[PDB]
RNA sequence: GGCUAAUCCCCCAUGUGGACCCGCCCCUUGGGGUGUGUCCAAAGGGCUUUGCCCGCUUCCGGAUGGGCCCGCGUCCCAUCAGCUAGUUGGUGGGGUAAUGGCCCACCAAGGCGACGACGGGUAGCCGGUCUGAGAGGAUGGCCGGCCACAGGGGCACUGAGACACGGGCCCCACUCCUACGGGAGGCAGCAGUUAGGAAUCUUCCGCAAUGGGCGCAAGCCUGACGGAGCGACGCCGCUUGGAGGAAGAAGCCCUUCGGGGUGUAAACUCCUGAACCCGGGACGAAACCCCCGACGAGGGGACUGACGGUACCGGGGUAAUAGCGCCGGCCAACUCCGUGCCAGCAGCCGCGGUAAUACGGAGGGCGCGAGCGUUACCCGGAUUCACUGGGCGUAAAGGGCGUGUAGGCGGCCUGGGGCGUCCCAUGUGAAAGACCACGGCUCAACCGUGGGGGAGCGUGGGAUACGCUCAGGCUAGACGGUGGGAGAGGGUGGUGGAAUUCCCGGAGUAGCGGUGAAAUGCGCAGAUACCGGGAGGAACGCCGAUGGCGAAGGCAGCCACCUGGUCCACCCGUGACGCUGAGGCGCGAAAGCGUGGGGAGCAAACCGGAUUAGAUACCCGGGUAGUCCACGCCCUAAACGAUGCGCGCUAGGUCUCUGGGUCUCCUGGGGGCCGAAGCUAACGCGUUAAGCGCGCCGCCUGGGGAGUACGGCCGCAAGGC
RNA sequence: UUCCCGGGCCUUGUACACACCGCCCGUCACGCCAUGGGAGCGGGCUCUACCCGAAGUCGCCGGGAGCCUACGGGCAGGCGCCGAGGGUAGGGCCCGUGACUGGGGCGAAGUCGUAACAAGGUAGCUGUACCGGAAGGUGCGGCUGGAUCCUUUCU
């Protein structure tokens, strides 16, 4: 049993980009469907697709990086350079709306889960609502 | 720890030991010499210094330094402690006052007199 | 003992009304209405006395103030683990303004505790304050709010209100009066004395202002208060002069004897004018009162200072206090002389035993400046208790292993709820402080006016992603079914061969043994070596591996039985049944203990022989406990991978054990070695992570003191935790 | 080319680095404060059983046993529960003193050894157990955190 699946997909796409794979993919479960919604829409994947594997329901994120580059090491740059949880099982945390991390200085994102649904921060702001704060990504 | 861990548990506050119990959380104390002596000083260093043995309003007894270049300080004579150590004397951890009660500020000091008691000399 | 007044006490009356029992209605805890019945009021005083004023009485309501109750929050020690007799509830009662074991009688046997009861230690709490980037840490002086106490302990009376600081009764300690019988006291009120202490003020002025008590008022009281006094204790403002003045006087300092410094600093020139003298001189203060009007409104309209002749304005007027720390690094500021492990400095590192930029003065320099240093304490730094924000292979740190209780944590889909969570509205979040703005003292400190902010909690409304919950599905986790497998996994019984020792027998002599050499020792009672037979105990050669099994400790001859774990195939069954696990419970090498067995070899202690400077050791000869078995304790360890358990994710290559397969190979599950990415202080780790993540448990916080002391618990002891 | 002296190169171990004429361990004697143990003693608090019990509220009596009366009752007075504190007997906490001793930790440096660090000269460490002037030796089992295929101290 997975304990944190959410930390779960976060991790499979850490791992995955971290070596350059081209897709990875994490078992599905409409939650992840909405976080990954807005990654894609967000810029850090190519955006994701549902398959099955063995029968069992899966989804496949398409990782994006950045062009090859100049001396020792031309590995790529990550366009997901960081992503980390905030909110686990076991310490929960929920931010109001004046509570809303600005994510370094903007270029980055902090997901919430709120009542009317999952947003980035400023999604968030501008909707006005506070929540579970799940992600942060930059 | 887990935070499950700290909730149960928790951290721990650190507590300080007091290096002058002069007790009262007095700045200064009074106290009556018993021995005024000669010191021989630890491994590192070599000379004579002058400390006192004293019985204090706290009804403490403890070695003080005596500072400056030369000393009044007998038996009886009544004297105040100041606290800070001596780093290379074994158990003296407060000062004498020069200036104050029967310690006489340093003769002929010029140099900083706040310190050894002594006052300003006239110049004409 | 006697006289006497009243707004002092008592008895009838009137009952607006109210109290009380009983009934009824509404309301819903003892709120409100009502009917009968019983029960309950008052005080008079002053004026201009044909009217008003100050009062009195019963009631309803308001206002302000308080009583009691509940949710939540509020320090340390678990070396404080059990606490509890009015103690927990009940019926009835007493008490109060009022609920209540608040108190009493009788009844039941409860109530609380690891979510820390009970015990011990410290402590008034808050608004706030200091610090901090914040989270946090620390604190609660002054000012405001609340509590508690008034020499110590108990108690009630009076009253709207007290269990009453300047009220009362009693007990105790203390001081004083005493005709020795008995009495009087109570500054933690303002000043002041005394003691203690490093240390904390005037036995001042005034009721002019504000406020409080009584009074119709005039007025009286007011050490509340408004001021003044003392202390650089803190904050703020201000002075010790301004401009000119040598390519630079003297003195002192260094010197390469050329000169460099103190330095425009001084002298001196000129100018302003702190103190001080002289004169004017406050606001704070208009009410209460008086007059008109009706003692209202309104209109007018006079008295009233402590501070104080102080603040301030005007005039005049003198160049007129500087100190303290520091100058090796941290750290801004360097040179001579003096002193030579001295004298001394010192926050740490560390200076000084003849060139000392570190000691001591001097010149110069830096820093602040009516201050400057020191000590003590708090936060800071210190991300060094890590929520933000740390760790545990070798640095301190994984519990010896497991089982599992509380607890923490929880796959996918749908729905109800809406507890967490989020949003809106509203109440509350006093003032002061903090922040912003404007303003008042010439400025500021200080003060006023206004604005904004705010966690938290109350109420109403709303959202449903996540967490929760309830219900209903699912099969990817978990378990199960069928079949097949490897194994020193455990327990009980049996049996085999080798070797040692010993005993019997044969044969056979002069030694054997042992060491670097030797000796003790054994041998003519015939040993060693060799052959045959017997007894007995312990351990299992080759196979054997860089192997296998087990949770660990640990487990090797062979056979049988009893028995645990596990892996693979099939994709069959259940349907999230899961993970971790404080406490508990069980297991746990060796040595050790108890009772009883057993005893070959080995062997602590011990006995001897050597060696050596000695030998108490290593080396040699003997040898007891022990080693073995049964049962019961002990519970340690380099109990080591010095690496807690579980799950998902992240190149490969090579060797191997063991299953399945279309068996060049592929695919599970183990054991190793290299090595992606990545981690790491490095060494190393690297799909058997020390990588990337999540859950849960254990543990760490400089070394020595010390796994000691004391306390507890366990143990027969040793000794363990 | 084994050995003696001096030396060069690669490698290995180390706790040395004034660098093996190095380090460091312990004993005993000796120069220091602190600690426990500490018999008892001096006293403070609190707990329990019993006994004594001021004040004061409260309950009862209040009688040809007092005082007032309108005869309803009132007061004085008496008794009782409660009760501050006191005493007796032991249980704990705490402070002061303290016969008596444990080691400690450096401390003028002496003493006898050589245990550890190099295969430290018998590899070390280790739980335990007996033993010993002292570092220690030895037995059993374990660990690698062990080197490289007679004895012989110290500076
Ligand atoms: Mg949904
Ligand atoms: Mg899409
Ligand atoms: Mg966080
Ligand atoms: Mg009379
Ligand atoms: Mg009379
Ligand atoms: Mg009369
Ligand atoms: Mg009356
Ligand atoms: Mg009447
Ligand atoms: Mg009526
Ligand atoms: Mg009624
Ligand atoms: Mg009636
Ligand atoms: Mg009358
Ligand atoms: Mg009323
Ligand atoms: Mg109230
Ligand atoms: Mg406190
Ligand atoms: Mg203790
Ligand atoms: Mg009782
Ligand atoms: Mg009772
Ligand atoms: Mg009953
Ligand atoms: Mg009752
Ligand atoms: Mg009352
Ligand atoms: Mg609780
Ligand atoms: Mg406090
Ligand atoms: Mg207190
Ligand atoms: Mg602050
Ligand atoms: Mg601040
Ligand atoms: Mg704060
Ligand atoms: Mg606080
Ligand atoms: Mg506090
Ligand atoms: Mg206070
Ligand atoms: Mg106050
Ligand atoms: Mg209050
Ligand atoms: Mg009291
Ligand atoms: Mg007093
Ligand atoms: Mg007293
Ligand atoms: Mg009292
Ligand atoms: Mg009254
Ligand atoms: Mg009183
Ligand atoms: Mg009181
Ligand atoms: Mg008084
Ligand atoms: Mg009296
Ligand atoms: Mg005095
Ligand atoms: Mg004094
Ligand atoms: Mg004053
Ligand atoms: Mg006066
Ligand atoms: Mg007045
Ligand atoms: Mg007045
Ligand atoms: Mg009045
Ligand atoms: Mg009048
Ligand atoms: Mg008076
Ligand atoms: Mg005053
Ligand atoms: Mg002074
Ligand atoms: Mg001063
Ligand atoms: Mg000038
Ligand atoms: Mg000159
Ligand atoms: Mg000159
Ligand atoms: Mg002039
Ligand atoms: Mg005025
Ligand atoms: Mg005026
Ligand atoms: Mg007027
Ligand atoms: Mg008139
Ligand atoms: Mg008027
Ligand atoms: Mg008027
Ligand atoms: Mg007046
Ligand atoms: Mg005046
Ligand atoms: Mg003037
Ligand atoms: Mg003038
Ligand atoms: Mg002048
Ligand atoms: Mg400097
Ligand atoms: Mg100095
Ligand atoms: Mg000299
Ligand atoms: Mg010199
Ligand atoms: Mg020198
Ligand atoms: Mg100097
Ligand atoms: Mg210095
Ligand atoms: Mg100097
Ligand atoms: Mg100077
Ligand atoms: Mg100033
Ligand atoms: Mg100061
Ligand atoms: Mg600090
Ligand atoms: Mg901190
Ligand atoms: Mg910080
Ligand atoms: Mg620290
Ligand atoms: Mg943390
Ligand atoms: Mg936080
Ligand atoms: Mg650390
Ligand atoms: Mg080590
Ligand atoms: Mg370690
Ligand atoms: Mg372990
Ligand atoms: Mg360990
Ligand atoms: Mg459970
Ligand atoms: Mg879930
Ligand atoms: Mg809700
Ligand atoms: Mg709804
Ligand atoms: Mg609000
Ligand atoms: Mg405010
Ligand atoms: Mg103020
Ligand atoms: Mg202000
Ligand atoms: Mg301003
Ligand atoms: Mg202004
Ligand atoms: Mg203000
Ligand atoms: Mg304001
Ligand atoms: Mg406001
Ligand atoms: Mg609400
Ligand atoms: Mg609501
Ligand atoms: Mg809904
Ligand atoms: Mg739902
Ligand atoms: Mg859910
Ligand atoms: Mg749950
Ligand atoms: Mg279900
Ligand atoms: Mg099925
Ligand atoms: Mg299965
Ligand atoms: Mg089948
Ligand atoms: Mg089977
Ligand atoms: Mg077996
Ligand atoms: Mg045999
Ligand atoms: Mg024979
Ligand atoms: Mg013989
Ligand atoms: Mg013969
Ligand atoms: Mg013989
Ligand atoms: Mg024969
Ligand atoms: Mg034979
Ligand atoms: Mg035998
Ligand atoms: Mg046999
Ligand atoms: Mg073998
Ligand atoms: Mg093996
Ligand atoms: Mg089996
Ligand atoms: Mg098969
Ligand atoms: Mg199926
Ligand atoms: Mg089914
Ligand atoms: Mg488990
Ligand atoms: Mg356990
Ligand atoms: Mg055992
Ligand atoms: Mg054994
Ligand atoms: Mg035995
Ligand atoms: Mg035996
Ligand atoms: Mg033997
Ligand atoms: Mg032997
Ligand atoms: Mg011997
Ligand atoms: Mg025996
Ligand atoms: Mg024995
Ligand atoms: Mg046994
Ligand atoms: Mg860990
Ligand atoms: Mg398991
Ligand atoms: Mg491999
Ligand atoms: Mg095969
Ligand atoms: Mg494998
Ligand atoms: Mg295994
Ligand atoms: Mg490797
Ligand atoms: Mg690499
Ligand atoms: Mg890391
Ligand atoms: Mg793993
Ligand atoms: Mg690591
Ligand atoms: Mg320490
Ligand atoms: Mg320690
Ligand atoms: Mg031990
Ligand atoms: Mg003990
Ligand atoms: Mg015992
Ligand atoms: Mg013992
Ligand atoms: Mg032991
Ligand atoms: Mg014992
Ligand atoms: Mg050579
Ligand atoms: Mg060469
Ligand atoms: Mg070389
Ligand atoms: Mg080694
Ligand atoms: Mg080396
Ligand atoms: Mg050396
Ligand atoms: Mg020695
Ligand atoms: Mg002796
Ligand atoms: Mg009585
Ligand atoms: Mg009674
Ligand atoms: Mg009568
Ligand atoms: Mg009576
Ligand atoms: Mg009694
Ligand atoms: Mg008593
Ligand atoms: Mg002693
Ligand atoms: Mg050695
Ligand atoms: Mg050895
Ligand atoms: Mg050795
Ligand atoms: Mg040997
Ligand atoms: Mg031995
Ligand atoms: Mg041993
Ligand atoms: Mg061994
Ligand atoms: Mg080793
Ligand atoms: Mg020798
Ligand atoms: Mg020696």
């Amino acid at each position: 049993m997975l304990t944190d699946p959410i930390a779960d997909m976060l991790t499979r796409i850490r791992n995955a980009t971290r070596v350059y794979k081209e897709s990875t993919d994490v078992p599905a479960s409409r939650f992840k469907e909405e976080i990954l919604r807005i990654l894609a829409r967000e810029g850090f994947i190519k955006g994701y697709e549902r398959v099955d594997v063995d029968g069992k329901p899966y989804l496949r994120v398409y990782l994006k990086y950045g062009p090859r580059r100049q001396g020792p090491d031309p590995r790529p740059e990550q366009v997901i350079h960081h992503i980390r949880r905030i909110s686990k099982p076991g310490r929960r945390v929920y931010v109001g709306v004046k509570e809303i991390p600005r994510v370094r200085r903007g270029l980055g994102i902090a997901i919430l889960s709120t009542s009317k649904g999952v947003l980035t921060d400023r999604e968030a702001r501008k909707l006005g609502v506070g929540g579970e704060l799940i992600c942060e990504v930059w | 720890p887990t935070i499950n861990q700290l909730v149960r548990k928790g951290r721990e506050k650190v507590r300080k030991k007091s290096k002058v119990p002069a007790l009262k959380g007095a700045p200064f104390r009074r106290g009556v010499c018993t021995v005024v002596r000669t010191v021989t000083p630890k491994k590192p260093n070599s000379a004579l210094r002058k400390v006192a043995k004293v019985r204090l309003t706290s009804g403490y007894e403890v070695t003080a330094y005596i500072p400056g270049e030369g000393h009044n300080l007998q038996e009886h004579s009544v004297v105040l402690i100041r606290g800070g150590r001596v780093k290379d004397l074994l158990g003296v951890r407060y000062h004498i006052v020069r200036g104050v009660y029967d310690a006489a500020g340093v003769k002929d000091r010029k140099k900083s007199r706040s310190k050894y008691g002594t006052k300003k000399p006239k110049e004409a």
